[PDB]
C-alpha cells in the first residue's frame, strides 16, 4: 500500500530489482518499470545545454526495450535464429548495462558522473551501436567485426573511468578523440 | 521469477489450468522427442549402411565406366558433355509424414523425352556404353534414395533438437514460473483473507464493547 | 522444394562422365547453364570450385541433390561444412583411386 | 458467494466470459462452463417437435469438447502433423463458434434466431461436419478438399446471413437447397 500511494502521488518512480541488487549491478534501477514524468519539462533544459541529450536518451531506451524483448524470447528459444541485427542489439545493451548503467559510487572514477561526461557517454554508446548497425547493414558479419573491433569496444566501456576531476575540457578532448578513433576503426575493419 | 498477474481467484485458476497445461505439454513433447530420437536412431543407422552401399556401387561404376571407356578406345565424357541439352533422370520431392515430423523424401524419375544416350557416335563398344549406362542409372538411384536419406536425418535432428531444446525450456522456465506464481497468488489472497479476519475481529471487539456496556 | 528437380554433380572428370552416361546431369540451353560441372583438382582451383559449389547449392535453385567427389570436398571442406542448409542434399562420393573417408564426410561429422 | 448460490439453487446457467466479450464474440458464452439441467425434460417436446434436436445438440457439444481439447493440444505443440480429422474438426468448431455461437443481437437478420431456424443450421453444420468427415475417410485430403468446398463454407456461414423474417416456408426451403449443395459437394 506504501508503494502504490507512493507512485500515485510522485512523478518519478527509480523502481530497483532485487536481480540487480545482487550480482553487484548497482545502481540496480529496473529500466523497464521505471519512469521520470519531467522528461517532457526538461527539453527547455536540454535544448539550451544539451541538445541531443533527449534524443540519445529516447535511443538508449528503445535500444534497452529491444534487447530486453529478444533476451526474453532468447532465454526460451536460443539465440541460435538471431539477425545480426539484433545481435548488435543485445551486445550493445550488455555493453550499455555492463558499463553505462552500472555505476560504482564507491569507485573514484565512478563516485561523480556528472551531467557532462553522462551525455557525452551516451553520445560514445550510441555512435557505437549506429556504426555497428551501418558496418553490418554495409555487409559485413557480426562475429567477424567483433573480432575487428574488440579494442573499440573496450575502449568504449572503459569509458566509464575517466575522473571528472580532471574537468570538463579534459574529458570531453578524450571522449572526442574516442569517437573519431571508433568512427575509423569501424570504417578501416569495413 | 513469477509471472506479473494480479492476485485473484480467477487469475489463481488460470495459473492452475496454466500448469496444468504447462505439465502434459512437457509430457507429451519429452515422449515426441523419445519417438524422433528413436526415428534419428535408424535414420543414421541406415544412413550409415546407405553411405557403404552407395560406396561400393561407385567403385562398381567407376570399374565399369573404366572397362566402357578402355572397350570404345577414347573418354566419351566430351561427347557425353556435348549431348546434355536435356535431362532424362529428374528427382521430385514428396512430404512423407515419419512421426511427428514432415521430412521432405526425394523421389527419382526417368523422363523418356531425351531418354537417348550418348551411344551413337561412340565408335566402337556400344554393348559396354549401354552396360556402363546402365549400371551408373542404378547408381544414380541409389545416390537419390542415400541423399533422400540424409535430408531426412539432417531435418530429423534439427526438429529433434528443436523439440528438446522445447522441452527443457519449457520444464526448467515455465514449471518454475509457474509453480512460483501460484504460490505468489495463494500467498496474495491468504493476506488478503487474514486482513478481512482481522477487520471482522475488529469489528467483533468493538461490538462486544458496546453489549458490554449496554 | 519441387522446383529442386535436378542432380549437382562437382566430382572428377570420369565420375562426371559416368554421371553424364546416368543422365542426371544436363546443360539447360535457354539458361546456358550446365548441372553437372567437370572440374578436377588441376583444373581450375579451389576457390573456383567453392565458388561453383556455392551457385549450385544457392543460385542453381533446380538442383536438389549434390555429388561432389572426396578429393573435391577435401579441398571445398570449409564451404561444405558452412553449407548447413538441408537443400540441396550434400554427398561425398569416391573418386577414383580416392576411397570414401567416413571422417571427411560433413553428414556423419554431426553424429 | 452471490454466484455459488446462484448456481446451486438455478437449474441453467448461461456463463459469461470476460475474454470473449472484450473479442466482441457475443452473447458470449462459456461453452465449456455453461450448462443445462432441462434438456431431459425438453426430450419430449424435441421428439414432438423437431425430432433430430436433441442428437445434433449432443453432436454439436461432442464436436465442441474434442476440439477444445485438440485446440490445447494444438497450443502444446505447435500443431505438428495434426491427423486429417482432427484439422476438420478444428475448422468446423471454429465455423461453428464464428458463425453458429456469434450473433449480432442487435443486427436485423441476427437479432432473433427461431427454434425452426437455428435446427436448420444446426442440421447444416453437422451435416458439412459429417460429409467432410466422410470425405477424407474415403482418401481425400483435407487441403484439397477444403479448396473444393469453400463455396459449401460460405453458403453454410451465411446461413447465419438468412433472414428469418421471410417465414418458415422460405427459410426451411432455402436450407434444403444447402444440404442438397452441400450433398452434391460429397460425390465431387
Amino acid at each position: 500500500p506504501v508503494t502504490t500511494a507512493t507512485l500515485g502521488i510522485t512523478q518519478v518512480f527509480w523502481g530497483l530489482d532485487k536481480k540487480l541488487a545482487q550480482r553487484k549491478h548497482f545502481p540496480s534501477i529496473n529500466t523497464s518499470v521505471s519512469y521520470s514524468k519531467y522528461t517532457n519539462v526538461l527539453n527547455k533544459f536540454y535544448d539550451s545545454n544539451y541538445p541531443e541529450f533527449p534524443v540519445l536518451r529516447d535511443r538508449m531506451k528503445e535500444i534497452l526495450s529491444n534487447a530486453e524483448e529478444l533476451e526474453q524470447v532468447v532465454q526460451l528459444v536460443g539465440k541460435s535464429a538471431l539477425s545480426d541485427s539484433d545481435k548488435i542489439t543485445l551486445d550493445v545493451a550488455t555493453l550499455i548495462k555492463e558499463d553505462f548503467l552500472q555505476q560504482n559510487g564507491y569507485s573514484t572514477y565512478d563516485a561523480f558522473c556528472p551531467i557532462w561526461k553522462t551525455f557525452d557517454m551516451m553520445r560514445a554508446f550510441i555512435s557505437y551501436h549506429d556504426e555497428a548497425q551501418k558496418a553490418v547493414a554495409n555487409g559485413a558479419n557480426w562475429s567477424k567485426l567483433a573480432d575487428s573491433t574488440g579494442d573499440v569496444k573496450h575502449a568504449v566501456s572503459s569509458s566509464k573511468f575517466f575522473e571528472p576531476s580532471r574537468g570538463e575540457k579534459e574529458v570531453h578532448g578524450e571522449f572526442e578523440k574516442l569517437l573519431s578513433t571508433m568512427q575509423e576503426r569501424f570504417a578501416e575493419s569495413t | 521469477n513469477r509471472e506479473q498477474v494480479f492476485p485473484t481467484r480467477m487469475t489463481l485458476g488460470l495459473m492452475k489450468t496454466k500448469l496444468k497445461g504447462a505439465n502434459q505439454g512437457y509430457s507429451l513433447l519429452k515422449r515426441k522427442s523419445e519417438a524422433l530420437t528413436k526415428r534419428f536412431r535408424d535414420i543414421t543407422k541406415r544412413i550409415d549402411d546407405a553411405k557403404q552401399k552407395m560406396g561400393r556401387v561407385m567403385q562398381t561404376a567407376a570399374f565399369s565406366l573404366a572397362e566402357v571407356s578402355y572397350a570404345t578406345g577414347e573418354n566419351i565424357g566430351y561427347q557425353v558433355q556435348e549431348s546434355v541439352s536435356t535431362a532424362r533422370f529428374k528427382v521430385r520431392a514428396r512430404q512423407e509424414n515419419v512421426s511427428g515430423v514432415y521430412l521432405s523424401q526425394f523421389e527419382s524419375y526417368i523422363d523418356p523425352e531425351i531418354n537417348d544416350f550418348r551411344l551413337t557416335g561412340l565408335g566402337r563398344g556400344g554393348q559396354q556404353v549401354q552396360r556402363a549406362k546402365e549400371i551408373y542409372s542404378r547408381a544414380v538411384e541409389t545416390l537419390v534414395e542415400l541423399a533422400s536419406l540424409q535430408t531426412a536425418f539432417i531435418i530429423l535432428d534439427e526438429v529433434i533438437k528443436v523439440t528438446n531444446r522445447r522441452v527443457n525450456a519449457i520444464e526448467h522456465v515455465i514449471i518454475p514460473r509457474t509453480e512460483n506464481t501460484i504460490a505468489y497468488i495463494n500467498s496474495e489472497l491468504d493476506e488478503l483473507d487474514r486482513e478481512e479476519f482481522y477487520r471482522l475481529k475488529k469489528v467483533q471487539e468493538k461490538k462486544q464493547n458496546e453489549t458490554a456496556k449496554l | 522444394a519441387e522446383k529442386r528437380t535436378l542432380i549437382a554433380v562437382i566430382a572428377d572428370e570420369d565420375t562426371t562422365t559416368g554421371l553424364l552416361l546416368a543422365g542426371i546431369g544436363q546443360i539447360t540451353p535457354e539458361t546456358q547453364e550446365k548441372n553437372f560441372f567437370v572440374y578436377q583438382e588441376g583444373k581450375t582451383t579451389k576457390e573456383e570450385i567453392t565458388d561453383k559449389f556455392n551457385h549450385f547449392t544457392e543460385e542453381r535453385d533446380d538442383i536438389a541433390i549434390l555429388l561432389i567427389n572426396q578429393h573435391i570436398a577435401e579441398n571445398i571442406r570449409a564451404r561444405v561444412d558452412s553449407f548447413t542448409n538441408a537443400f540441396p542434399a550434400i554427398l561425398e562420393i569416391p573418386s577414383k583411386d580416392h576411397p570414401y573417408d567416413p571422417e571427411k564426410d560433413s553428414v556423419l561429422k554431426r553424429v
